[PDB]
């Protein structure tokens, strides 16, 4: 969506509206000053929710209302999405809560032990990436790193 | 909202019984097909159904909107519709309308193909997609023996819903030798009753009788199947002792006593040599309290071979551990006073100075087995060379043959280093075959190569072991 | 052969530890053609055994009473998910559910021919074997019934078959399973009987009611709407909802036992999940992924915040 400028933001009943330089209230997907945003039919802005525009499933941020990546549970299953609303294939995505999935070639999240980009990582039964903890896989205990989630050597206190 | 409309009486069941519904014990399944009253043949004209005109229940009914929406989306993707996205949030009316346009398209491809097998496969595929109809709702796990097959279900005695399946209150689980009376049911001493496949209820007296029938059939196999009294088995190995009801040991013991007088003499007993696969460390003492009707294994010696010779390129327990000096009081090899108050920790048979004066538990012993130091190494080798990914992975015989070539190459490595295979097998056999108070057992795979054709090629160890064996006689 | 679940190497390597017919040791096909095991025909076996006796050696039979594989006939069992010792898994909803297992033998195999045949002869010749009590059961073995065909009633269980917890079809509203065995006690969705199935949420003066796709009213059951929200409908058929000035926490005891526990229902009936809820008196509780109150443990947060829940449920 082509950008616009010179229209102020107004708050009505707890919601952000945007009124054009023309002076008309704005609906639908809009790039305002380099930020991609959405307004429903009443002209209120959407934040922290997913909307469907054209063939795209686009999440908008909870603070700014700006289009960015998320994971949506679609029907029974998780599916990742980018800033432009395209289903992601062979990519990591972090959801709103800071949890991480990796979606394979078919866009379906990987589960269990996986080797990605030469890195060993683990995923729980719901597809979420284990980070900063031990995990018993294939009759062995492995620690996965705090931010990368990569397998590394670690020590724990067993008994004393 | 009301769902009934002009198609309802047509798609309704012809009959409310087993004729018109594919079922199991009366119940229905996700992949049930049924007989509708009428059929929208070719998507044109409704015509009465004939007994063979069966249709999938999921063409017409769904357990919930989520499933309905998934069905619609799935069938759409297979050419039946412009690919669609529906959600459980979609109105019921819209989903039902969309189901009908799919039904129409289905009847058209049935006319076009003159077959319904294509649909059977489409439904089967779709059904496995749904979590309630696949393993995701089964809690697959791999710890313990669940490692083998992914987890177990225990059947229950439920006369109201599933009365054919009732056990008549006879499903006692984990009655291994140490827990034969259930007195350790609340601890880890309860036996792991579940191992593989369909676990037979050997706590049921009717099933116990049947196991004896089978036992009789084996011990008289030649008489029964070839009227050849020389083609009969002489003794038995009891597989998976700790995973069944320990009554089976007594049943087998008493049978041999009755028919062969094994309790009469050593000549009778030793004419029908019988062994147990009894891994629990407290089985030897149980077996001996029950009169040694079958020979216990002696893991204590097999274990020490692992630690001191057979396992690991370097850090190995000393040969000193083979002695078990604690057997004597203060470990005094000069004074040799047996410690009556020993902590029950030690090797089964002391051999420091065995003159045959003290009674000891009869046993068999081994270095390797078909199921010890074989199945894991052979698979580790296949995994290590990218032939399979997991130990539980399915492999083909060609996959096995290729792996075997690496296994053999490692076994016979002139460097002397072994990655999958066991070290010092000759030296191990030398000890196994000279030990007093044991019946030694020899593994085919230490004499011949474990893969390929039976006895196709001897191992490098064959000559030494063969010599040891002949020397044992002399 | 694999009717569901993970195949094991014994089976696909034909080593003989995984078998369908316990009495078939290499017999010919019924058409007359040879049908060896991996080790050869039954004649080859009798010849091998005889040869060992001619050379003064004994032959050991592998007796494998623990299990049997790949039974071709289906039955509906009642099943609970368990570990190797038959103890229920700690955090499982799979408890006393109906499941289709493969437990029934063909009834026309060598188990049918030779099953129980030799027992009568044996009881006559050695009565005491059949009169001696076994320890685990207190009972003697029972040859009054012969097993020509295996079926679930003689089994403790099975490896999971990957079929699902609800492959056997059930109505969510009443929790009754569909059945057509006897015309006196049929239960089907109303569409299939050409009756009118109404479905959805409907308000009345007393409260909110729900009708499933099969046209039945929800009573004493949890129900999920199309947007993912969960509700509980009480015995009377009404959605539970919190009132003003009253405790939103409610204790639920359902037909489905695994779901028993304390829940937090909001004024519009939505069950709180994975979050904290305050009661009328200012006490805070936490409620898990599935809506249940959590008690007597520490609990962690995505931002690394830690909380403690007392035994009575409250948060210290
Ligand atoms: O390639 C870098 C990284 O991508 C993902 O992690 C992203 C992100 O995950 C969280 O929000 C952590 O808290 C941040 O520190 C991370 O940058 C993959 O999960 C990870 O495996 C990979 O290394
Ligand atoms: O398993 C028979 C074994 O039992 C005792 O030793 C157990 C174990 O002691 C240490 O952990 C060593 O590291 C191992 O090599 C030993 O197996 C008896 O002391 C020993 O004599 C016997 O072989
Ligand atoms: O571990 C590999 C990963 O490293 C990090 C990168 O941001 C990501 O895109 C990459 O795939």
């Amino acid at each position: 969506s082509d950008p616009i400028t010179g229209g102020h933001y107004e708050n009505h009943n707890g919601y952000f509206v945007y009124i054009d330089a023309s002076g008309k209230q704005v609906t639908g997907l809009q790039n305002i000053d380099g930020n991609l945003q959405y307004f429903d039919d009443n002209g209120y802005q959407v934040k922290g929710s997913f909307r469907d525009v054209n063939g795209k499933h686009i999440y908008f941020d909870s603070v700014t209302g700006k289009a960015s990546s998320n994971v949506d549970i679609v029907n029974g299953k998780a599916q990742g999405y980018d800033a432009q609303g395209n289903q992601l294939k062979k990519s990591y995505v972090a959801d709103s809560s800071g949890q991480t999935y990796y979606f394979d070639g078919n866009g379906q999240p990987l589960i269990g032990l996986q080797t990605i980009d030469g890195n060993l990582q683990y995923f729980n039964q719901q597809g979420v990436q284990i980070k900063g903890g031990f995990q018993d896989v294939n009759n062995k205990r492995i620690y996965f790193a705090p931010n990368t989630g990569n397998a590394v050597a670690n020590t724990e206190i067993i008994n004393g | 909202v009301s769902q009934s409309n002009e198609n309802t009486p047509h798609n309704a069941a012809k009959s409310y019984d087993k004729s018109s519904f594919e079922n199991v014990d009366g119940y229905l399944t996700a992949d049930t097909w049924y007989r509708p009253t009428d059929i929208l043949k070719n998507g044109d004209t409704w015509t009465a159904s004939t007994e063979t005109d069966m249709r999938p229940l999921l063409m017409t009914w769904w357990p919930d909107k989520q499933t309905q929406a998934n069905y619609l989306n799935f069938m759409s993707s297979k050419g039946l519709g412009i690919t669609t996205t529906y959600t459980a949030a979609t109105s019921q009316k819209t989903l039902n309308d969309a189901a009908f346009v799919i039904q129409t398209a289905i009847e058209q491809q049935i006319s076009l193909k003159k077959s319904t097998e294509w649909l059977r496969d489409a439904i089967d595929s779709f059904v496995k997609t749904q979590a309630n109809w696949n393993k995701q709702t089964e809690d697959e796990a791999f710890d313990g023996l669940q490692w083998l097959q992914g987890g177990f279900l225990a059947y229950q005695d439920d006369s109201h819903r599933t009365p054919n399946t009732d056990s008549g209150n006879n499903r006692k689980l984990g009655r291994q030798p140490i827990n034969i009376d259930g007195s350790k049911d609340t601890t880890d001493g309860k036996g792991s009753e579940f191992l593989l496949a369909n676990d037979i209820d050997n706590s049921n007296p009717i099933v116990q009788a049947e196991q004896l029938n089978w036992l009789h059939y084996l011990m008289n196999f030649g008489s029964i199947t070839g009227n050849n009294d020389n083609a009969n088995f002489d003794g038995i190995r009891v597989d998976a002792v700790d995973n069944v009801d320990a009554d089976l040991l007594k049943i087998a013991g008493d049978y041999f006593k009755a028919l062969y007088g094994t309790d009469k003499s050593d000549a009778n007993a030793n004419k029908h040599l019988s062994i147990l696969e009894d891994w629990n460390g407290k089985d030897p003492q149980y077996v001996n309290q029950q009169g040694n009707a079958q020979l216990t294994m002696d893991y204590t010696v097999t274990s020490q071979f692992g630690n001191s010779l057979t396992h690991g390129a370097n850090n190995r327990s000393n040969m000193w551990y083979f002695l078990d000096t604690g057997y004597y009081l203060n470990g005094d090899l000069n004074k040799k006073i047996v410690d009556k108050n020993r902590p029950n920790s030690g090797t089964l048979v002391n051999r420091i100075a065995n003159s045959g004066d003290t009674k000891v538990i009869p046993n068999y012993s081994f270095v390797r087995a078909h199921d010890y130091d074989a199945q894991d190494p052979i698979r580790k080798a296949m995994i290590d060379h990218g032939i399979i990914k997991n130990m539980q992975d399915t492999f083909t015989f060609d996959q096995l043959a290729q792996g075997m070539e690496f296994y053999y190459k490692d076994q016979e490595n002139p460097s002397g280093f072994k990655k999958y295979n066991d070290y010092n097998l000759p030296s191990a056999y030398a000890m196994l075959l000279t030990n007093k108070d044991t019946v030694p057992r020899v593994y085919y795979g230490d004499m011949y190569l474990e893969g390929g054709q039976y006895m196709e090629k001897g191992t490098i160890y064959n000559p030494v072991i063969s010599a040891l064996l002949k020397a044992r006689i002399k | 052969t694999n009717y569901g679940g993970m195949s094991f190497l014994d089976s696909f390597l034909n080593n003989g530890y995984a078998f369908t017919d316990r009495y078939d040791l290499g017999f010919n096909k019924a058409d007359g053609n040879p049908n060896p095991t991996k080790y050869g025909t039954d004649q080859d076996l009798r010849n091998a055994i005889e040869a060992l006796h001619k050379n003064g050696m004994q032959a050991i039979a592998d007796w494998v009473p623990d299990q049997i594989y790949a039974l071709p006939g289906k039955e509906v069992v009642t099943a609970t998910r368990v570990d190797e010792r038959g103890n229920q898994l700690k955090d499982t909803d799979f408890v006393n559910l109906l499941y289709v297992a493969n437990t029934k033998s063909s009834g026309v195999d060598y188990q049918a021919k030779y099953g129980g045949e030799f027992l009568d002869k044996l009881r006559e010749e050695y009565p005491s074997l059949f009169k001696q009590n076994q320890v685990s059961t207190g009972q003697p073995i029972d040859a009054s019934t012969k097993i020509k065909q295996w079926s679930a009633k003689y089994m403790n269980g099975t490896n999971i078959l990957h079929r699902g917890a609800y492959y056997v079809l059930k109505d969510w509203a009443t929790n009754q399973y569909f059945n057509i065995a006897k015309t006196n006690e049929v239960f089907l969705p109303l569409q299939l009987q050409n009756k009118d199935a109404q479905t959805g949420f409907i308000s009345d003066a007393s409260g909110v009611k729900y009708y499933s796709i099969s046209g039945y009213q929800a009573k004493d059951t949890f129900i999920e709407d199309g947007n993912g929200n969960w509700y509980y409908f009480d015995k009377d058929g009404y959605m539970v909802r919190s009132q003003q000035g009253e405790n939103p926490i409610r204790t639920v005891e359902t037909s489905v036992n695994t779901r028993n526990g304390n829940y937090y229902f909001m004024p519009n009936g939505v069950e709180l999940r994975k979050g904290f809820g305050t009661d009328n008196s200012g006490n805070v509780y936490y409620f898990d992924d599935q809506g249940k109150m959590v008690r007597d443990k520490y609990i962690n947060d995505d931002a690394n915040n830690f909380y403690h829940l007392n035994v009575d449920g409250t948060m210290s």
